[PDB]
């Protein structure tokens, strides 16, 4: 324990059974009984007690709790630190998703959950719950950080979109505190890159509104600044559009928020990669978590296309980040 | 203190009922 | 040797036979089967049947695994691929079922011993205030770094007839406000101010007393894993009643999709459904039989094979003779070597039993491995896999018939050696005078005294770099043959350029470690640097400048078969001793705890170090000879022939 | 709190004078 | 004889610890990575106990000199 | 007779002590993990164990050349 | 030389407790850190927690063996 | 003499690396313990136990030292 | 005569010296993660304090050793 | 004859030195802390300069030591 | 007076410096580290840093001191 | 005289052992990267030996010049 | 021999130079890479950046400092 | 005096041992991160000992220095 | 005696030098490391990388001084 | 023992020490800079030549030492 020699031969064992490309690319075109037949010969297929969509759905949930999310209980000590801000940063991201679902009164089925801490039955328990202070008290009970941060969000304000802005702001402020001290090279790395990333989103989510750039921007990123976040919250797609030697260029004519998040998650996935250059530290554990990650997001889409029979021209382009 | 305080209100209101 | 292999490819003037010939094609299963052109034969018929037959596969090992069962082969199931269908579903209906159920009592549990001790902790900071007749109770979770800001909230909201009631424990707060009924409302808008809400118990438990919510949580966090135990036992019960026929099924549609993919590879046409595929020379007796049956629509010949084109291509299996087979488990796992190139397995039986029984050396440890060959040959003759869990080991008896033949080889020269040593358990036998030499000589000479070190080390040293040179030599010259064989300069300058600078580098060690001469060692240096400098200049590779450093220190690395011996022999002698200092100081119990002892300590070192002898030995082939002749360079094609999972029994 | 607890339990007692009063 | 005999028993410690600390330096991430992959899948035990037990050869060359200065004494 | 019987117990002092502190490099990294291994599943108490004494042959042939030193003292 | 002789053994012992001392500390130094972070997670975890602890002390068992017969000679 | 000078420098050697390696061990343990009870109090026994049982590597530097000053 | 005060003075640099690298090297670790603790909440700083302080009998028993040697001095 | 003033002055070396590392490896890790918690919060300073002078206490034993050596010269 | 004297005193002067000016680099490799990171972040962090970094250098003014004393018995 | 034939020994126990202390420094990195290389996929195997026992040629370098001392003496 | 002076004098000279750059070599180590990325996210920061990596340089200085008295002495 | 080709050994010794353990402790990190190259792709088998082969020129050079003192015993 | 000086001179010149480059050394391992990863995110900071680089390298030149002055006696 | 026999061992040691200190110098400053070029070429091969000229330039410090034991071997 705190060691990754340890933790990565146990990393490089579960890389051994992460999904081969050829997968995506037979599965896509079957019935939903013959995409049910070729996932039970995966990884997948020991979660599988059913043959419906609600099934599928929990054998991809249950599979990811035991492959991912047992990461920051393997390791104790620096080596934990580092590893419990890769999972903490997925359930902000299940808190801000599930806020906008009950917001919206969408169907808990409805709605992506990414591997972080906590289990299916904690997010569904808070999702039953009548309001977002309630989502806050189901936190409380785990023990979970951003139960803590929630309450205080709710006292600033009720309207949720600045309710997600200032919850990332509390993520962010914990994560800078939490990892500038752990002498990770790649950690801090991409730490930036997904404040960056994060910057592009709230003004996204801000989009058009009425505008206070200096009171939503967040600190610790390097590709995106403040004059280029207050343009993009004027409504300014220029700012995006304009460059060319960071990371972000290739979001040229990206116009609405899922393309967006469809064109972050992909350079955020291509920089993680880079990161099997590094053996005995947080880099193996930091790509392996976003390959993972993404195999889950892609099961997920291809379970709907064979189950609601849609046409596979579409799909197509949501379904790669070449 | 006001685990006494309270007997004059909510404590009251129960209370009152015996009256009726 | 890799076994040769030739092309066969059976044709003809008839389509429809074609599934009748990859049947008695897979009965005898000698070939390895490519596209015989490119695959370009299918039915829409065809994958109905193979879609069905692949199904039944992977619900079959789906069920297995579920019943916590593996997939190996059984007898096949007899009849119908409808009757495969109707076997199959009532069993993966009711695996997935306890599954379903057992997934629900694990997320049940799980929930209920959260919420448990908050609950707890909840009605024991409550006096039963919750069953009032006249006021009321809201329970929520909080931290002290914001307590005043929900009492602030509550003196704002209430007029100061609230209270709140609370307590600490592990990284926050459980808090209890009380209020006339009236106001609960107020109170609830109050805390929504303060960013707080009332805690939401799990399921309809929301609606009861929370004292009465809080003893459910407890019966059914001590109840569930009873249930879990039920389950269990029910799941490993549909095992028995199930596992013969899943074994059966999965055995059946293994063989069934296997002609229905193997059905692709062949070409087809106005006539023709033209096979192709690799086949040994010492199985073609088999494929005969296999199409004599057929001769009334097939033709067929076997055409030799290219061993300089194609080599890539062509399948690699090994046919060492019998002596030297069981020595194949010491090399297959490392690489499969391309076709034409050399086969090591014939120089391991040679060489690694005998510097196993050099190293270890001793009359009274051969005997102890003796004693294991015995043990392990209980398995072979009853017929028994051996377990052990420990290790996650299994063998099947057929695999243990290998280690015992391995180890008699290793018994042997460890006995010998150990007559040479005069060594049984180290100097056992030499107190006894049983071995000796002129300082207490004996009834025994013993030939080379190991531990008698400066009479002796320069032989032994010379002795294990005399291997060194003579195995790293002929790496070097199966190099420099491996490459005229396919006229590939740059492997035979890199072969020969090695071989004259390790000659070069040799002759100036034995003219500086004694004396020079001109005609026997200053001459011949000179001729050994040339042709490495040739050698480079010729095959322009620059990494011989400083690999050259490399392969001399793989013959000084050779020196490990004395160096592991010798340490394994002083020890083994200093415990034997310590064994009579005890028998010489005191009586009779002196002679039970010498031999005690020393029986303890001797078996103790026995265990620390005998895999780390078994170890030092191999990988003297494994790298400072298999690398000198490439034999990781390329991977060969694996020979994998078109047959029936069944294993012929 | 760790004493507030034991006010509201006293408090408590009217409930329980309620109930024994009919 | 004397401090040569002295001197003679020094090179022997200097050689055995100080190659002892070579085997236990290369032992100490070879045997976590090794109990780790075991961890993870009981199969690796094999490969494990190969990579742990190939370092043992640098105490072994510490000791051949110190048996060979000990043929002094 | 004398700068020997010193300098003996010294070349005996450099063989335990660095094949002690080579044999302690050894199982501090071995044995975190094997407690992190057990604690995660009490099945891994052998091959933790295991692991965790083999690095022991350090010491034993530290001890071992300095009981052949005491015996040249 | 019999002050060297006696001077000599005294650092002969100085190193023999000291090394083996210093070789357990860098044992038990991650082992200990590993046993407090599983205690914190499972209080019935202590048990294997304290032999992988004390395990170590072995060494400086040995240190001592050689110290103590270094000993006997002054 | 040489047997009180030397002597004196073998008793420096047995405490010292003995206090090295006492403070080796306890760096970690403590800076566990430290986190531990940070996170729950109740882990405070706990964290004194394993912070003080290294001591141990310091009471045989110091009898081994106490022989030696029996020399003198 | 004066080599024995020589050596003798060498003897108590080294216990002092030696002992207040160890209780150093503790400190290191247990005051970062006191200055940690403190940080994020300042009730922790009684029971930081306890822990850093703790280390510092490594320092004074290399000083019990280096005054006992001065009695020889 | 100065064998005593030489080697003294040798002990004053190591007990100065070999305690100023000490406390140097201390305020390494407990200043690089205390620079991280000023920058999150300045009304951390009076306590990260608590922890990062307290270590300053084993310097002064190393000079208690090298002035007491220092009135033997 | 005496070679072996006059000698071993600048050994422990050499000692002293050396030792001391060592330890006062490795705390501010640390130290610095962190101080050129807060100052990255925030130009206000620049007086909190550089006297962070500084106190660290109250170790080789303290070698130097015993340096002198030793350098004035010469 | 036999001083010679002492720190001959001497040099000896430093050519092994920092040779012997150095091939243990790297194969303790490159021999925990390999078995996660094989735990991920054993068809690494080869590779992983062939880089693991590599380094190897410093301790025959180390043992060499050794062994030409013992010609001296 | 009891004419000893001058060589323990150079290796007094050589311990006090050499051990105080190893020194200031451990101190830039770790503040000189943090310089370095930080100039990498920011052309501004290198005015802070340098002033820290030179300022660890003053160990070296104390060193030569006590090698230079020493040499006065030979 | 006689000690000459004794100190020579010593020097001889000190230069192959600290020479090795330079090239060791490059070639522990070299060697790691080419074993992570080459799991990733076996395009990179070549230049991984390119970088691996560079560290060898140090104990060439310490080597050298050990057959150039050799002459003088 | 001379023989001592010539001979003792010698080793103080030895620690001189190799003391002050293995200080250049261990502050040129992490500096390096960085600068390689800056020049492949953007080629432009070669400059920069090198001027932090070659800072690095008057530690040892200093140690390279005192050894001649030191050669100048022998 | 004679002085004109020491100063030929002293001599041999202080070459070892030169050397041996500045060839472990270099072998610290290689091990992290090739295991960034490493990576730098593993991801793409036009970093090679920035990598080497990186890698080469520690070589100095054992080029350092090797002069003064030269220096040091005239004298002996």
């Amino acid at each position: 324990a705190d060691d990754f020699a340890y933790l990565n031969a146990r990393v490089r064992v579960r890389r051994g059974t992460l999904l081969k490309e050829s997968f995506f690319q037979e599965a896509l075109d079957l019935s939903f009984a013959d995409f049910l037949r070729l996932l039970s010969e995966t990884v997948y297929g020991g979660e599988l007690a059913g043959q419906g969509l609600p099934d599928v759905d929990r054998a991809v949930l249950r599979t990811q709790a035991k492959l991912v999310g047992d990461l920051p209980r393997l390791v104790t000590g620096e080596a934990r630190e580092a590893v419990r801000l890769l999972l903490l940063r997925n359930d902000l991201h299940n808190l801000q998703a599930l806020l906008r679902a009950k917001a919206t009164g969408r169907p808990f089925e409805e709605v992506l959950l990414l591997p972080g801490t906590l289990r299916e039955e904690v997010w569904r328990q808070a999702y039953e719950a009548q309001d977002p202070a309630g989502m806050a008290q189901v936190l409380a009970v785990p023990g979970h950080p951003l139960a803590r941060a929630l309450r205080a969000v709710l006292r600033e304000t009720q309207d949720l979109a600045r309710v997600e802005a200032l919850l990332a702001k509390r993520f962010f402020e914990d994560v800078a505190k939490a990892a500038k001290g752990l002498d990770q090279p790649a950690l801090r790395d991409y730490l930036a890159l997904e404040v960056d990333a994060e910057n592009l989103r709230t003004a996204f989510k801000l989009q058009g509104s009425g505008l206070a750039p200096d009171a939503f921007f967040l600190k610790g990123g390097r590709f995106v600044d403040r004059v280029r976040f207050a343009r993009l919250m004027e409504g300014d797609y220029a700012v995006l559009d304009e460059l060319s030697g960071t990371p972000f260029s290739g979001l040229s004519g990206v116009r609405d928020l899922k393309a967006l998040e469809r064109g972050l998650r992909c350079v955020l996935l291509k920089e993680a990669k880079k990161g099997v250059q590094d053996p005995l530290g947080v880099g193996l554990v930091l790509a392996y978590v976003k390959e993972r990650e993404w195999e889950a997001v892609r099961l997920r889409l291809l379970a709907r296309r064979a189950y609601f029979g849609l046409p596979r021209a579409q799909v197509e382009e949501e379904v790669v980040c070449p | 203190s006001k685990l006494e305080a309270i007997l004059s209100q909510e404590v009251e209101a129960e209370i009152q009922a015996l009256l009726q | 040797p890799m076994e040769k292999l030739v092309l066969a490819g059976p044709k003809g003037r008839a389509k429809e036979l074609l599934q009748s010939l990859q049947q008695a094609g897979v009965v005898h299963l000698e070939t390895l089967r490519p596209e015989a052109l490119s695959a370009y034969q299918l039915s829409p018929e065809e994958r109905a049947e193979l879609r069905r037959w692949e199904a039944v596969s992977a619900g079959a090992e789906h069920t297995l695994s579920l019943l916590g069962l593996e997939a190996e082969p059984a007898r096949p199931f007899p009849e119908g691929l409808e009757a495969a269908e109707k076997a199959l579903s009532p069993i993966q209906a009711h695996a997935e079922g306890l599954t379903r159920q057992k997934q629900e009592l694990e997320e049940e549990l799980a929930l209920a011993q959260a919420y448990l001790e908050p609950l707890e902790r909840l009605a024991a900071l409550a006096h039963g205030l919750d069953k009032s007749p006249f006021l009321r109770v809201i329970p929520f979770l909080l931290t002290e770094k914001e307590l005043p800001l929900v009492e602030e909230a509550l003196r704002k909201a209430l007029e100061d007839r609230y209270l709140l009631a609370h307590e600490a424990y592990a990284g926050g707060v459980a808090a209890l406000v009380v209020v006339h009924r009236k106001e609960v409302d107020q109170a609830k808008a109050a805390l929504s101010r303060a960013g707080v809400a009332e805690l939401r118990l799990p399921g309809a438990l929301g609606e009861l007393p929370l004292s009465e919510a809080a003893r459910r949580l407890k019966e059914r966090a001590e109840a569930a894993p009873r249930e879990l135990s039920e389950v269990r036992q029910h799941l490993a019960k549909l095992a028995r009643e199930s596992a013969s026929t899943l074994q059966s099924l999965w055995t059946r549609a293994q063989d069934e999709v296997a002609r229905l993919k193997a059905l692709e590879e062949l070409a087809s046409g106005r006539f023709g459904f033209a096979l192709l595929g690799y086949v040994p020379v010492k199985a073609k007796p088999k494929v005969e039989e296999a199409l004599a049956r057929h001769k009334e629509s097939v033709v067929y010949a076997f055409e030799p094979v290219d061993e300089h084109h194609e080599a890539d291509r062509i399948p690699v299996v090994l046919d060492n003779p019998p002596w030297a087979k069981p020595f194949e488990l010491l090399v297959s796992f490392l690489n499969t070597p391309k076709y034409g190139t050399f086969d090591p397995t014939p120089v391991v039986p040679v060489f690694f039993p005998f510097w196993f029984g050099m190293i270890v050396g001793d009359i009274g440890y051969a005997l102890l491995f003796y004693l294991v060959g015995r043990w392990l040959s209980g398995y072979v003759k009853r017929n028994e896999p051996l377990v052990i869990d420990l290790f996650a080991l299994k063998l099947k008896p057929q695999v243990i018939g290998k280690l015992v033949h391995i180890l008699n080889w290793m018994v042997f020269w460890t006995v010998v050696w150990g007559v040479i040593y005069g060594e049984f358990f180290g100097t056992f036998l030499e107190h006894l005078g049983v071995f000796g030499t002129p300082e207490h000589p004996g009834l025994i000479p013993i030939l080379i005294h190991r531990i008698d070190t400066a009479k002796t080390a320069n032989l032994l040293i010379l002795l294990s770099v005399a291997f060194g040179v003579v195995l790293v030599f002929f790496g070097l010259a199966l190099r420099a043959y491996l490459g005229l064989k396919h006229r590939h300069m740059a492997h035979f300058w890199e072969g020969v350029g090695y071989l004259g600078g390790l000659v070069g580098v040799l002759a100036l060690a034995a003219s500086y470690l004694g004396n020079l001469q001109a005609g026997w060692l200053q001459g011949l240096m000179y001729l050994g640097f040339g042709v490495f400098l040739l050698a480079v200049l010729m095959s322009r590779i620059w990494l011989m400048i400083p690999e050259i450093f490399t392969q001399a220190g793989h013959i000084l690395s050779h020196i490990r078969i004395y160096a592991v011996g010798a340490a394994g022999g002083i020890l083994a002698g200093l415990l034997t001793d310590v064994g009579f200092a005890l028998a010489e100081r005191l009586g009779l119990l002196g002679v039970l705890l010498g031999l005690l002892v020393a029986g303890v300590l001797h078996l103790l070192i026995l265990l620390l170090t005998t895999l780390g002898h078994m170890l030092q030995p191999i990988r003297l082939l494994w790298v400072e000879f298999f690398t000198k002749f490439g034999f990781y360079e390329e991977n060969g094609r694996p020979y994998r022939p078109f047959k029936s999972v069944r294993e012929a029994q | 709190g760790l004493i507030k607890s034991l006010a509201e339990k006293e408090k408590q007692l009217l409930e329980r004078l309620e109930a024994a009063k009919k | 004889g004397g401090l040569d005999r002295g001197l003679i028993a020094v090179g022997m410690g200097l050689a055995v610890g100080l190659a002892a600390l070579g085997t236990g330096v290369a032992q100490a991430r070879i045997g976590a990575a090794g109990v780790g992959a075991i961890a993870e899948d009981r199969s690796n035990f094999g490969t494990a106990l190969i990579f742990l037990l190939l370092p043992e050869t640098l105490v072994i060359f510490g000791l051949l000199i110190a048996f060979i200065l000990n043929g002094r004494l």
